């Protein structure tokens, strides 16, 4: 079995998830912005 | 039939500007037959005579060039020219004659190559080595200029002299020389079907390692044509501009679209993080490292 | 015996080419060369074989672009109004100049063969090329197409052309950089042709209008460029407006 | 049962990636 | 590769070596066989050296050369050393 830490394992993966649910949706409306013109 | 020199009809700024494909189809002044002469000494001054015009890559008497060779291909003229010897001439001095008419395909293939390669659409780095080529020529003439001298006014010179002095004076760098242009001609036509070129030296300079001279003459040529790539880097690294428009360099800033001028200034943050890339194809094994 | 004599039985062709050479190198027609269409071809005689004629023809590559040079220089020495065309024109002059005392020199010291003669003015190819294929273009050009397509060759990788390209440039550019000079000391346009990214409309009827900048023409080795325009409009105000001469 | 998440983690990097590429593709496309 | 380069550097010797030989138009054959003589242990010698340079591997050469650095003939380690 892995290794327990102190660390929350699944919370470092969650976060960066939803860091990079900004990043793509950040990148798509800056897109959107681009393709309209 | 009169013979002319005629003016012919990114720019090719050292392109030859007159027409030299014109070859002749028979000689203007017809010499004595080959076969007709049968002493020695007279044989070997008349070769020496076509020779001498032959290691600058013109046409001789007794020295033509194969039917092979066909000036309107680029390939044919970079890698020169093949000659074929006149039948007649006497074994041994056709032995010796095929062992130094090598020299004239070097040296035409390496001025084809000026002529070719020496424009802005092949960056610094080519630029820089065609350079280098174009001193060495103006170096292998004062090599054939004494050879001259020394046939003219010296009784105790012949052939061997000849192939003697020139293997042991020229030879290696011209070697060197015509091996990285006739590479650098094969990667050119590949890729259409710049920075490459330090890759190729290096590649080169893994067999000479152990060579003193030669290592010593690949490590110059190294550092000379790098230099402007140098100039690049420290720019970028000391002031943070780049100058040079011809791609050459590594990190590629490119402009943005007229078109989408005000949606970039106002997220700038696409602008200083989108617009900055780092051109993979031309980096060096020292810059193949994702933290530097 | 020698072996250059043992074979002059068996080895016929025409030092007397040299004693003709210098006059057909400086342009100028010889008993044994003449030129022909306006000197845009050489005719090599009967009675030079094969790898002579092969030899000279790359040798005589300097005679006829010198040629077409000095043409260009004599024709246009005093007919262009633009004044960048007039300032390359100048120091075209200057290097031709340097080109005729070199082959003086080159032929002072009595050659010994037709290969010496090469070598000796070999390094002069790139510099002739160069400057054939510029003043080739100085009809079509205008002049500051003509100043900025001088310009991108002062990037160039090779030490001889681009030596030249920036001993040229830096002639052609002062006329721009006097133009600037009279605007931002004076605050007056002294461009009659279309070469400065300041203009006048003489039609309109009011001040702020009759100067207008030209962002298109701005070239890339000014600097400030969007000062120098306010810089001159409020000398012209001042200067022809209020009246304020003194100060 | 975190492999589940790591899959999930590098399908988006995967898709960030091609994010930024079709930028690349339509500003050189423009120019 | 060093090998080869000095081997390259003698050979050019002996080259110039036989111009030398022969400009001095000779009279017969002895003469040039005489003038030449010395010769014969560095010819041999590098021919024996050279015909093991595929099966020696880069240390057992090395080590293969030094072995003769210690001969009592003063010409073959002379060309050794």
């Amino acid at each position: 079995n892995i290794a327990t830490t102190t660390k929350s394992r699944e919370e470092e993966l969650n976060k960066r998830i939803v860091n990079y649910k900004i990043q793509l949706k950040l990148m798509k409306n800056f897109l959107q912005e681009l393709i309209d013109r | 039939s009169p013979d002319y020199v005629s003016l012919r009809e990114n720019l090719d700024i050292m392109s030859s500007c007159i027409v030299d494909s014109v070859i002749y189809k028979s000689q203007k002044i017809a010499g004595p037959l080959l076969s007709q002469i049968s002493n020695l000494n007279i044989q070997q001054a008349l070769i020496i005579r076509e020779l001498l015009f032959t290691l600058l890559g013109h046409e001789g008497h007794y020295i033509q060039y194969s039917k092979r060779y066909d000036p309107t291909s680029q390939i044919s003229r970079i890698e020169g020219p093949d000659y074929k010897i006149a039948k007649n001439l006497d074994i041994s001095l056709k032995v010796i004659t095929k062992k130094l008419v090598k020299f004239g395909k070097f040296y035409s293939g390496l001025k084809s190559f000026i002529q070719v390669f020496d424009n802005n659409k092949f960056g610094k780095i080519v630029q820089k080595f065609c350079s280098e080529v174009r001193k060495f020529l103006s170096s292998y003439q004062q090599v054939l200029i004494n050879v001259e001298h020394e046939f003219k006014f010296n009784k105790n010179f012949n052939l061997n002299m000849l192939d003697s002095l020139l293997h042991q004076e020229i030879s290696n760098e011209m070697t060197h020389l015509y091996q990285i242009g006739i590479e650098i001609s094969r990667i050119t036509e590949e890729r259409q079907k710049g920075g490459l070129l330090l890759q190729v030296i290096q590649e080169r300079m893994v067999y000479y390692k152990g060579d003193p001279t030669s290592l010593d003459f690949l490590t110059q040529l190294f550092d000379i044509v790098s230099s402007d790539y140098i100039g690049m880097l420290n720019q970028w690294l000391l002031e943070g501009v780049i100058n040079d428009p011809f791609d050459e360099f590594m990190i590629r800033e490119k402009r943005v679209p007229d078109s989408f001028m005000e949606i970039f200034q106002s997220k700038s943050e696409y602008y200083w993080n989108e617009l900055f890339l780092i051109k993979i194809d031309g980096l060096l094994n020292q810059f193949q490292n994702s933290t530097i | 015996l020698t072996l250059s004599q043992l074979i002059e039985p068996y080895y016929d062709t025409l030092q007397t080419i040299l004693t003709y050479l210098p006059y057909t190198m400086l342009g100028s027609d010889s008993k044994i060369f003449t030129f022909s269409n306006n000197y845009t071809r050489l005719e090599i005689p009967k009675d030079i074989n094969n790898s002579f004629s092969s030899l000279l023809r790359e040798v005589f590559e300097f005679a006829i672009l010198y040629k077409q040079l000095a043409i260009v220089v004599d024709r246009y020495k005093g007919t262009l109004v633009s004044a960048i065309k007039t300032a390359y024109i100048a120091i075209l002059e200057a290097q031709l100049n340097k080109y005729v005392n070199d082959i003086n020199n080159i032929f002072n010291n009595k050659p010994n063969s037709i290969l010496v003669v090469y070598n000796s003015i070999f390094p002069w190819i790139s510099i002739l090329r160069f400057l054939y294929r510029v003043s080739n273009r100085l009809n079509r050009l205008d002049g500051y197409e003509f100043l900025t397509f001088i310009y991108s060759f002062t990037n160039h990788g090779d030490p001889k052309i681009r030596g030249i390209a920036v001993t040229a440039f830096t002639e052609v550019v002062k006329p721009y950089y006097n133009i600037v000079e009279h605007w931002i000391v004076k605050g007056e346009l002294i461009d009659n042709n279309n070469e400065f990214f300041i203009i006048f409309d003489q039609e309109q009827n009011e001040f702020n209008s009759i100067i207008k900048l030209l962002p298109k023409k701005i070239p890339a080795f000014i600097k400030s460029s969007d000062k120098i325009f306010q810089i001159g409009k409020t000398l012209i105000f001042l200067n022809k407006y209020c009246r304020e001469l003194k100060w």
